[PDB]
């Protein structure tokens, strides 16, 4: 893979520091998704980082999305990944207003065996779990992105922008603690976000619940560290729903349940068993 | 006036708004807003960009040479031969004599003085907009975030905080003010930047995770380590270093006091 | 405004009207050391500011600003190193071929930039233009620049077009002029010699290379100029004022040229 | 450095003149400076050059003290005259008497035979601002050309607004001693009639008592010599005057010609009270 190699369909999307784009690979003829993440970095690093990433060749799961490679051109090193048609789950919930519970259910069993695979098959845990990082397609699946392979990227990615909100676990915050608890409790925010269909910090008012200048990231911070953590509405969603995301939102992170536990909760057995057209559903949200 | 009639520049090259290697008298820097369709927030940033550029004229100050509206949105300036103050020293780790670092420092502050002396606040000053112009003259650029300090409280209204982390004071981070920058916001970048002169690293090199610096910073928990100074660090840049860098913004020295500092330094060595 | 307000600027070592001084750091204060500004004086000061403020280009000297309150002065960067004339006259350094083209270009790109903003610059020579810190071409003095829309005839006769001499045409500066001037700059940096060195009277020179008379004896090129650049002094020391080039035109000339 | 400075004198040109004082000695002189940006081996050459002004030694001749080299100019320490050049004087008593403009000629021939013979120079710059005057009442030929190399740096220069110099030397054919009586000549006329004499003036203009350079020294090649009028000056003062403004060198007065004329013949006769008429004119008075 190399630049040459690439022409440009359409720009998928653009965040704090990458862009997305929906390319057509000449060679090979394959469409595929490619992300530039822009670094000023020594070569000794940058070929550090390509030999790090060239470990998700191996990152076989259908709750992973696919590798096809990664290089360094210009100022930007670019990692070329399975087109997702269907998006993240961001731009999915901007069009559908709110997620049905059923249909999350479907994506907290996905977010549960790709952190399980990531973890077992491959010693790493995501860093970074958010709408904007759920990926799913027409045939339904549902894979996790951006996650922390390389670990000189996680390092060169330090310096860089302000962003407006954030997903990060109390105990990550304070430099408490970190494990795979700490995506678990990013997974539960997303849910209540994905669930209520507003980014849950801070928590709605009396008013603003009845309907269903922005605060500034510090301020998001410091309520992450020292409030009590988001919940679910009372009457909408089923208890054993209201249930799972409280056991991934819980400060503590001993406390917090872990993947075996959540694998097996009461929400997970009742999703796991139902059957959802999801690929259905996605399509005609589209 | 200084707009550049359609159809005069010949953009060619990218490097990193977006910004292009152009031609107009010469080899120029063409900053363009890709898009098509400026929404009159993008506007009010160029009418606002351009605004503050007109007033410089300094040796160290990166040379405005006029404005383009018709084809896109851009702001032509002088070209630089020769890299950023960042590439030089985290990417090519140039080994410059500690005179040349001082004489860095003072430049950089030399042009830091003159956009306060007409009351510019830069709000992005940090390594990547410092350019060794011909390995020779620090050229401070990139005045995207620039601003003109107004005489009344009520003009600033509401602006969504951004900008590099590593650079930003505590107070700007926390953000609690209506308007936290000041020329002494502006000092503590100046001060990361001596932090960078005055050791080879950035700062929080321990800690990869973006969230954590902003509260750790923000909250006053974290905050440089200056004993990874190198140890040539005469004793007076350690100390101008850590002034800048002070927590209580109206504890840090303004830029006359600094370039004194600076200069009476100089005048101590052989 | 590009006033400065008086107190700020200070003063130092003179060079001659012009002086060192602190303002931001290494300024270059150009004073008028009289207390009695002739009507005449204010009205020359105005417009020589009025053009500075027009510059904005990496090869024209820097304008910063204007006093009027301790007396006139025009602040502009201070420039370390030597002018174009010390530089081929005095310590005669010893360019080599591409430097000397690279000097020319420079020239030609801040002319180039002066002439697209119809300012006329009129005195520019050897002189005035500084090599900054060795290679970067400032072109400098601007006393007598005017923007192309009675004056005494004033200036330094080597490199005064045969037209501005005669002093009989109704506009007798133009572009052109300058690209005379310009010739003659060419002329020094592929000879390192001045015109007219086998004559030394003033007035005899005026009026030979007015009458038509006299003409720099291009000879004395250095036997390693590109033909290429020989022929653009030619072209630029043309008599016929409408058939010289105009910048654009020499610009290109020059980074064609280069590439040789 | 060494010299007090005392007033101004003037200026023209390239160059600028104060009277001065030597601080130990007292030794009133004036100075002059020459702005020149020029090679050391060349500025070493013209003060080397300038030290024949050491061997210069007559009444008709301003004296010289020294020269040297300093801060981007050439200073050479002369004789102060205290009543300064023709020039200055012409200016305050509007036109200068005939009689007075004999001790002139006589003063400017024996001056230029004096360099010639003796030195084998011409003087390249004979004007009313280079012939000096004092109280005593002599009268000096200043600003010859002395030193050769001086010559040449001199020529890249600013323009004038006006000229002295034969048709010529203007025209760069031969010239020699034949140029400076030309130049006489024309002063004569100004001083006489107290108004540059080129070009000559108009109807309204004359009953009374600018020109772009190249105009002048076009006329000065292709029109014809001025002259003084009839009847408010002496024949033989026309006469001379003429003769010295002959535009071909070659029919044109020579110093022995000039100096058994009918105007010197008798001027040297005439006694005159030169120095009461100068400090009357001017400021001892
Ligand atoms: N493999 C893929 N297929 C299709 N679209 C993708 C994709 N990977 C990313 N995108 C889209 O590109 C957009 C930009 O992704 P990126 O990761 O740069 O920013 P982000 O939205 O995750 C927020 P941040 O940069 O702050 O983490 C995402 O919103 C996503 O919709
Ligand atoms: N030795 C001397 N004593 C007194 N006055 C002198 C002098 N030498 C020169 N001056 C005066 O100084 C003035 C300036 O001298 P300078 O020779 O530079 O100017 P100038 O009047 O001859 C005009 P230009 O340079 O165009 O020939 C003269 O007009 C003369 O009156
Ligand atoms: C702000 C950044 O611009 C976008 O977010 N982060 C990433 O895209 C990202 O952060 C990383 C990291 F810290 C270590 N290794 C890889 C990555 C990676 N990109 C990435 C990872 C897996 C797959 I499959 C595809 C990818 F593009
Ligand atoms: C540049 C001045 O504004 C114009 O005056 N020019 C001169 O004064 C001058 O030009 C010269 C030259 F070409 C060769 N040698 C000497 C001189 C000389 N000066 C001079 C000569 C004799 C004496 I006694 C005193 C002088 F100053
Ligand atoms: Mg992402
Ligand atoms: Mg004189």
């Amino acid at each position: 893979l190399k630049d040459d190699d690439f022409e440009k369909i359409s720009e998928l999307g653009a965040g704090n520091g990458g862009v997305v784009f929906k390319v057509s690979h000449k060679p090979s003829g394959l469409v595929m998704a490619r992300k530039l993440i822009h670094l000023e970095i020594k070569p000794a690093i940058r070929n550090q980082i390509i030999r790090e990433l060239q470990v998700l060749h191996e990152c076989n799961s259908p709750y992973i999305v696919g590798f096809y490679g990664a290089f360094y051109s210009d100022g930007e090193i670019s990692i070329c990944m399975e087109h997702m048609d269907g998006g993240s789950l961001d731009q999915v919930l901007k069009k559908a207003g709110r997620i049905p519970e059923q249909i999350l259910g479907k994506v907290s069993i996905a977010v549960i065996k790709g952190l399980t695979y990531l973890r077992e098959k491959h010693k790493i845990m995501h860093r970074d779990v958010k709408p904007s990082n759920i990926l799913v397609n027409s045939r339904g699946e549902i894979k996790l992105c951006d996650f922390g392979v390389s670990g000189q990227l996680i390092d060169s990615m330090a310096n860089s922008f302000v962003g407006t909100r954030s997903y990060m676990s109390p105990e990550r915050l304070q430099g408490t603690h970190y494990s795979v608890q700490s995506d678990i409790w990013s997974m539960g925010l997303s849910l209540v976000e994905m669930a209520v269909g507003r980014y849950p910090i801070p928590p709605p008012d009396a008013k603003e619940l009845e309907l269903m200048p922005p605060m500034a990231i510090f301020e998001l911070l410091d309520y992450i560290v020292n409030e009590p953590p988001p919940k679910l509405p009372s009457g909408v969603f089923s208890l054993e729903f209201q249930d799972f995301v409280n056991k991934c939102l819980i400060k503590n992170p001993a406390e917090r349940a872990d993947l075996k536990q959540l694998m097996v909760h009461a929400f997970i057995k009742r999703s796991d068993a139902e059957e959802v057209d999801f690929a259905g559903w996605l399509c005609s949200t589209i | 006036d200084w707009e550049i009639p359609d159809g005069q520049i010949t953009v060619g090259q990218r490097i990193g708004g977006t910004v292009y290697k152009g031609k107009w008298h010469g080899d120029v820097a063409v900053k363009m807003l890709n898009v098509t369709a400026p929404t009159p927030q993008q506007l009010q940033a160029f009418k606002n960009e351009v605004g503050v550029l007109r007033k410089t004229r300094h040796v160290n100050i990166l040379l405005f040479m006029g404005y383009s509206t018709k084809p896109q949105l851009a702001i032509v300036t002088q070209w630089c031969e020769g890299s950023s103050l960042y590439h030089h020293l985290h990417i090519i780790e140039t080994k410059f004599e500690m005179i040349k670092l001082i004489d860095i420092a003072r430049q950089t502050a030399q042009g830091m003085d003159y956009l306060h002396a007409k009351s510019i606040i830069h709000r992005d000053l940090k390594s990547n907009n410092i350019f060794l112009h011909e390995d020779l003259t620090v050229k401070i650029g990139d005045f995207g975030l620039a601003t003109v300090k107004s005489r009344w409280s009520g003009s600033h209204q509401f602006e969504q905080l951004s900008g590099s982390i590593l650079w930003m004071a505590p107070e700007v981070i926390r953000m609690q003010d209506k308007n936290p920058y000041s020329f002494q916001s502006d000092v503590y970048a100046f001060g990361i930047v001596l932090y960078e002169l005055m050791t080879g690293q950035l700062p929080y090199s321990n800690i990869n995770n973006r969230d954590q610096i902003i509260f750790m910073v923000g909250r006053g928990y974290l905050s440089p380590d200056l004993s990874k100074v190198r140890s040539n660090c005469p004793k007076a840049m350690k100390r101008l270093m850590a002034e800048c860098l002070k927590k209580k913004r109206d504890e840090r020295p303004l830029f006359p006091q600094i370039l004194a500092s600076i200069e009476l330094l100089a005048r101590s060595l052989p």
